[PDB]
């Protein structure tokens, strides 16, 4: 059996090839005292330790903490020995080549994996939608990526990286929930706010009209029960928190919204292919799971795009783990057994074999 | 890349179709994964002869819940000249299962790159995208094309 | 003739880990050829010292192939440009130039009649093209591959056949001309590296990264056998080469061994263990006449010995990386040329016979900026690993020698009588006595770039970016600034005292060489004009009446000290590369090196 | 005294005739809220307003916005009344004749300048180097131009425009600095990266050889101090960032490098004059101020040039502002006072007077 | 253009040398007036026909300033021995930027006034003017075997 | 926002002090190099200080250091608005820019500090075209000639008022 590991900016999704969903989804954090706790242990260890993301915006910056997360993944989460299972790993768009080789070296030398493979997260989401040409709007935990792909080849000159993602929305919801009198400050209370965000938040088609609706009634108010039994109510904060995706000025940011970042990357491509990109905009990632986000994305992009063009936003129901699901389907194919990079091949061509075998 | 191997009959069929008896020339042909899902085989009874609306009888040949590859020898007459070029069609309906969509999409470059010389690729992810006669004209020559399949656009 | 090329010490093949290296042989069996950077090297197989270099590509040349007629060579680079050039004349005049596809070219094949060329690789919209050599018109189509094609070969006997090997673990078979796809062979399970037809054409073999070699019929493409049974090698085979009689096959693999196979009976004849380190992996091979070649990952060319498999006949060493420094020394009755590259390798060459080797042991780990020889027969070399090394030129072994570590990266080093070495660092001047740091001139008020010590070992001349040469004196264990500032026309790039110490020549970035008379108050003697780009190197002839300077204009001038109006113009001593360093073997022989990793000797006639 | 204004794609250089250096150098941007800020004022406000370039590739696109930059230049930067001083202006190569008439119209009607003159930027740089025939590679902020000039007459049929310039290099350094964990996304942080580019970046003679030696080089590592006191460290990115000038594939572009663009324009001229163009390649512009860019240009062009041809790359020490200094010297000459386009002559002829006097 | 006007002395000197002995001149240097308004003749910067003519002409050229020049080059081809006038624009890189701009921008005015001149030499450093190969090619393309008596 | 208005005398002085129009050499000497503003006795307008000004003619003849004597004009127990016409020089250009200095020492009465700070935004927005602002709250913050150099250009400034740093 092969292992599929999706190294997200904030959450690590791991499992076995052929399964419908990842077995383990844990935070991609390494906590050290204010000895070293990785994953959910760092979350459930009080505010006595500092938390650090080795992957924070899709790119591995600390390779010592990344090994700790991978060791935690195989032994504590997957409960398997990496030396007995091939591992399929996913890499962010615009990943430096040096980082790609370092990932290969760690698997074969630190974990002694018999076989290993690297895939691009964006192309796995696009392939899972039955498409080879299109633009993928992958909004995750710490980074949002708009990757235009034409005939299976991502266009590096047009890939836009946006630091706005679910992590900034969780902190924004904490800030605006204190307006109602709810004090969410500790690390334990941050996880509660994330649950509220993932259950009661939605994207409003018309933000200004929705704000008037909330202020003139209570039909939008919803109740959430805290772990200790207290029930809190949330009103206009349900659609205000994900509105920061389309209006980053709510967070004090300079960057454009996810709709404008998608439009900017499309306009950075050749005119011949812009029509196909406009009609093949695929959403992926956890932050794209808000209800009504496809309708809002369709309306906002239509305003920016020319009237003659056709805009289609694809939001598959499995888009939350579309990167992992695509990798699991690929790694479980009987024809994929020849696409792996063996240990024997590694110690004959070095880490540079990843550029020839993969990519 | 899924790792499936394109059948050698696909390359010969494309080679015969690329160059230009007439009653046996193929106008359309469908490709599918084999039963073991390790080969891009040619569908036995899903093809159109030149001697035999040719585009309508090809679209209705596409399955409603499974992905397919296709090779259409679309003919069109632009204002300046009349030309005929092969179009590679990747039929991948949304109603198709998740596994079928992923394997067909990840193995599309295995067959497309084996058919060197192809210049047009139509990615149809719904019936409205393949039935649409205007988008195929735009793929071929864009605004240059005025009539497709011998009929005005 | 004012100048004439005397000896060319060719560069080693440019090899990469995990990438097959293609070595071509001529139909006349005289010269085997390979590529390194932008240069195509035509080495004589009988005498590897004799060599010719063709440098006319603007990109990194990947493969070159002799025509079956032997009159032309087709070479392709990473930009997809193919050049066919004549080989009968030394000028190597270009015959035809083509761009079959916009991508890397991996292999080239000719037809028996030598009028059709098959070029394969990885293009934007195709992977191969076969065309007429004189018109570029397609005479076939290469289909059936969805990944980069690594190898191509054409059957040299009727009927003509074409076989390709690519990275989709498959080999395609073609028949022509015109060449049409016949079928794809999918026996291999990894990248197919080399596909070679036998010289008689009755069979062809495909080698791949899965350690297997398969023999097929050369006319029908039906499998005959698998070499070695279960496997041919314990690692990926990178190259195969049929024997001239078409009965044996020589294979080079990444398991650090090469083998000779009796194809007709499917038995291994000789196994050559090349080593046990990563650099001992074999990436290319050639079987020409009785010569069996094998190129290691270090770039060394090994002449395999059939009688003694463990020890090869010859191991052709040299530089596969750009050479930065060059010095000459006369030990005993033979003169040796020492050259250092940017990887730290130092290689000595015999001036007359051309035999070359490297110092034993472990030496420098980064670029060797400068090298010099003192009076005690020791090679003083400064390198980019912040170390100055003293190596005995008679032991030829790094182990047990003296290493001096510097806190600042050195840029130049000079030596004088009495065991005195002056090292110019980045904003620092370090004086070394008996391999020990005894003085420092940190914060000297300028930025030193070069240093020259007088042959009397008393005066030190240090140039700076400011364009002023400042003189020092080695009194005791300190350098004293004499308060003398020689003036140049621009940032000083090299300073060199005369061998008798009677003249100091200063060259700068203003394309000017200024000579100062040491005898008369260090005053300007003459100014030499003619360079049209920045001058990078300078050398003094042993007769103390001539000096030579090389610049970035790709031109070398030999200047007569008495008459500035007379000079010898060595135009393009190394084509497309400026001369990085130069030296004189004697009063009539000039040695020039460059970043093409080649060393050349020129006979200068005044 | 006369005024000299050099309208660039990214920077506006202005001053007085007879001065050694321009008095004012400010960004050529006009900001409007997400009432109107022009120049360094827009940079000091950042996210509140949206930045736009009227001159983006040497050619004016927004004539309304460029009027405000000119008004900012005369009153806020030069602090002089335009109606009291003649103004010498510089135009980009291949400037449309309609733009020339608009430029001469705005000066005489909107600003009431007494006298005016318009000069070609490329010929001013060539004249300042003591040359009349040659090819000028003007690599600026938003555009790179290779202008072959033959006895003072630029050859329009052989002028090639390359969009790769200093602006793209700043974005490239911004992207590859994030691989080290540094976050440079906001507009204010972009000028910080531009300062790093202008101080620590250099062109390597051989990129492959430099990459190998820089791995163990103790002098490659340089430290830069941010305005807030933080210290960032830059390594091999010093020579990787300007390498995109010669290898546009680093940016994802398919265009040729500056060395090939220069060679292409020479090959577009008559074989009679190509010998003089090869020996008179003059480098001008801010983007040509990298240490080692002249040596690299000579090496690269020699590869493309025929076998027996002299290649001379000219990089004067003042090439950064050669366009302005040439204009300032020309405008200060007493014999030049008869070549001004007088206000009276404008009324008689109209905007078409620029086509005859300024040539 | 800068607008500098060439004085009548240069025009009359060029006219006599253009239309064809010790009084006749072989080389002459044109400099800029102290007012920087006219191209005036330099006093001791002429080579007399009656008086290596090319070597001493280069010695007269200043090392830190720009000058104009008029050389009556005598190149002997195999077919015949032709002598033609050449225009030399001395503009060394060591010259101040003010001089280089004025001389370069006020050159087409001088050239148009000197009607009937074909060959031009644009020397920006000593190696461009000291060498004889570039001067020979301007006079005659691949036909010149010797220049100023001395063989090439 | 205290609502204090800017007097027309201050605006007229600023307009003359910003734009340099062609004038006789005897008229150039009448230009103002540094001028101090203050509140009216009724605290309703920002009037101009009568004798607290420096002329360009005084620079180089009577005033050896224009900045040093300008700081001496600032009271040490009251807040003031100042306009300094700094002529500095960077490594690439010789610049001459206007600097708005808000003097507000800690020893000043709280009534003066509050009104001057609250009404600063009103006067600054009327003086359009000024880029540099020096906020000085103690003598040490404004006496040092360097503190102007960091505000003006930062580390790029190599000369200030004709003298090296
Ligand atoms: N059902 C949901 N609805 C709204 N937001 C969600 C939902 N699920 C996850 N999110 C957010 O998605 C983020 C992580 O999702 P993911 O796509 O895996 O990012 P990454 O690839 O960086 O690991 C989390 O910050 C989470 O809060
Ligand atoms: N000293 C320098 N070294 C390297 N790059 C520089 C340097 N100075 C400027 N650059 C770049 O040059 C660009 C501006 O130069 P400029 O010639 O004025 O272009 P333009 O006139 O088109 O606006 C800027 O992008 C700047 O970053
Ligand atoms: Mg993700
Ligand atoms: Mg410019």
């Amino acid at each position: 059996a092969a292992l599929v590991v999706d190294n997200g900016s904030g959450m690590c999704k791991a499992g076995f090839a052929g399964d419908d969903a990842p077995r383990a989804v844990f935070p991609s954090i390494v906590g050290r005292p204010r000895d070293s706790y990785v994953g959910d242990e760092a979350q459930s260890k009080r505010g006595i330790l500092t938390l650090k993301y080795p992957i924070e915006h899709g790119i591995v910056t600390n390779w010592d903490d990344m090994e700790k997360i991978w060791h935690h993944t195989f032994y504590n989460e997957l409960r398997v020995a990496p030396e007995e299972h091939p591992v399929l790993l996913t890499e962010a768009p615009l990943n430096p080549k040096a980082n790609r080789e370092k990932m290969t070296q760690i698997m074969f030398e630190t974990f002694n994996t018999p076989a290993m493979y690297v895939a691009i997260q964006a192309v796995l989401s696009l392939y899972a939608s039955g498409r080879t040409t299109g633009i993928v709007m992958d909004s995750g935990d710490g980074v949002t990526h708009t990757v235009p792909i034409y005939e299976g080849y991502a266009l590096p000159h047009a890939i836009l990286r946006l630091d706005l993602a679910g992590r900034d929305l969780t902190d924004y919801l904490m800030k605006i929930l204190t307006e109602r009198g709810y004090s969410f400050t500790t690390t334990a209370e941050r996880e509660i706010v994330r649950d509220i965000k993932e259950k009661l938040c939605y994207v409003a088609l018309d933000f200004e009209q929705e704000m008037a609706t909330a202020a003139s009634s209570s039909s939008l108010e919803k109740s959430y029960e805290l772990p200790d039994g207290q029930v809190i109510t949330i009103g206009n904060e349900r659609f205000r928190c994900p509105e920061a995706l389309f209006q980053p000025s709510f967070l004090g940011m300079e960057s454009a919204g996810i709709h404008e970042t998608t439009f900017n990357s499309i306009m950075k491509c050749d005119v011949d292919i812009r029509k196909d990109l406009y009609a093949n905009t695929v959403l992926s990632g956890g932050t794209t799971m808000y209800p009504g986000i496809a309708d809002r994305m369709q309306k906002e992009i239509t305003a920016l795009a020319p009237s003659t063009m056709k805009i289609k936003i694809i939001a598959p129901p499995e888009r939350k783990y579309s990167v992992w699901i695509g990798g699991s389907i690929l790694a479980s194919l009987s024809t994929f057994q020849q696409m792996w990079i063996s240990k024997q091949e590694y110690d004959e061509s070095g880490p540079s074999i990843v550029h020839r075998k993969c990519f | 890349a899924s790792g499936v191997a394109v059948s050698d009959g696909v390359i010969k069929v494309f080679n015969d179709m690329k160059v230009r008896e007439v009653k046996k020339r193929k106008k359309a042909v469908l490709f599918c994964l084999s039963e073991d899902k390790k080969n891009i085989i040619l569908e036995e009874g899903k093809e159109i002869l030149v001697g035999d609306d040719p585009y309508a009888t090809f679209v209705k040949m596409l399955p409603d819940k499974d992905c397919r590859y296709a090779l259409y020898d679309a003919t069109y007459e632009t204002k300046e000249s009349k030309k005929e070029d092969l179009v590679f069609i990747f039929w991948a309906p949304e109603s198709a299962p998740l596994k079928s969509k992923m394997i067909y999409a990840s193995s599309k470059d295995a067959i497309k790159k084996k058919l060197t010389g192809i210049k047009h690729e139509l990615q149809a992810n719904c019936y409205e995208e393949v039935k649409d006669r205007c988008t195929l004209a735009e793929k071929l020559g864009g605004s240059a094309v005025i009539s497709l399949e011998g009929k005005p656009l | 003739m004012p100048y004439e090329i005397k000896k060319v010490f060719a560069s080693l093949p440019q090899v990469e880990r995990g990438v097959s290296k293609i070595i071509g042989g001529d139909p006349k069996g005289n010269n085997f050829l390979y590529t390194n950077g932008k240069c195509v090297i035509l080495r004589n197989i009988d005498n590897p010292a004799l060599a010719d270099i063709y440098t006319e590509h603007a990109h990194q040349v990947v493969v070159a192939k002799y025509a079956p007629s032997g009159f032309y060579i087709a070479s392709g680079d990473v930009s997809g440009k193919l050049r066919i050039w004549d080989t009968t004349q030394k000028e190597h005049l270009l015959k035809y130039e083509y761009q079959p596809f916009a991508g890397k070219i991996k292999d080239i094949a000719w037809t028996e009649d030598s009028k059709r060329i098959a070029v394969v690789g990885e293009g934007r919209e195709k992977f191969g093209a076969v065309f007429l050599w004189d018109s570029g018109s397609s005479v076939g189509e290469i289909t059936g591959h969805n990944k980069v094609i690594n190898s191509v070969d054409i059957k040299q006997s009727r009927p003509y056949r074409l076989a390709t090997g690519s990275d989709d673990n498959c080999a395609a078979f073609f028949e022509g001309p015109p060449f049409k796809f016949k079928f794809t062979i999918g026996d291999h399970s990894r990248f197919v590296n080399c596909v070679r037809f036998s010289p008689d054409g009755n069979r062809f073999a495909t080698a791949s990264a899965d350690g297997q070699i398969y023999i097929y019929d050369g006319k029908t493409g039906e499998k005959v056998c698998a070499l070695g049974g279960s496997k041919a090698h314990d690692g990926g085979i990178y190259a195969i080469s049929w024997s001239p009689d078409s009965t044996h096959l020589l294979s080079a693999s990444g398991d650090k061994t090469s083998k000779i196979w009796d194809v007709s009976v499917n038995s291994v004849v000789s196994t050559f263990p090349m080593g046990s380190t990563v650099l001992d992996q074999q990436l290319g091979c050639l079987w020409q006449k009785d010569h069996l070649l094998s190129v290691s990952l270090s770039g060394y060319i090994n002449y395999l010995d059939r009688n003694n498999p463990s020890k090869p006949l010859h191991v052709i060493k040299g530089h596969s990386k750009s050479i930065q420094c060059l010095t000459v020394h006369k030990n005993g009755g033979k003169s040796y040329i020492y050259s250092g590259s940017h990887d730290g390798h130092i290689n000595y060459w015999d001036s007359e016979t051309g035999e070359n080797d490297s110092f034993a042991g472990k030496g420098h780990t980064n670029q060797v900026s400068r090298m010099t020889v003192d009076e005690s027969g020791q090679l003083i070399s400064c390198s980019m690993d912040d170390t100055v090394r003293y190596t005995s030129l008679m032991l030829r072994d790094y182990s047990g020698q003296g290493v001096v570590k510097l806190d600042v990266q050195p840029k130049c080093v000079a030596v004088g009588p009495g065991g005195y070495a002056v090292v110019v660092c980045i904003g620092q001047i370090v004086l070394l006595k008996d391999q020990r740091k005894c003085f420092s001139i940190d914060n000297p008020g300028y930025e030193p770039e070069v240093v020259a010590v007088h042959p009397g070992g008393d005066t030190v001349a240090i140039g700076g970016v400011d364009g002023n040469v400042r003189l020092y004196s080695i009194l005791g264990t300190t350098l004293k600034d004499e308060g003398k500032l020689l003036e140049a026309k621009g940032p000083v790039t090299d300073v060199a005292y005369s061998h008798d110490g009677a003249f100091l020549a200063v060259c700068d970035a203003s394309k000017v060489v200024t000579v100062f008379s040491v005898a008369d108050g260090y005053s300007e003697n003459n100014v030499f004009y003619g360079h049209h780009a920045k001058i990078v190197c300078l050398a003094w002839s042993p007769d103390n009446e001539h000096f030579a300077s090389g610049g970035m204009d790709m031109m070398v001038y030999v200047w007569t000290l008495s008459d500035p109006e007379t000079r010898v113009k060595i135009q393009d001593a190394h084509r497309l590369h400026h001369v990085s360093s130069l030296a004189w073997l004697d009063e009539h022989t000039l040695v020039t090196t460059s970043h093409d990793a080649s060393v050349k000797e020129w006979t200068i006639t005044y």
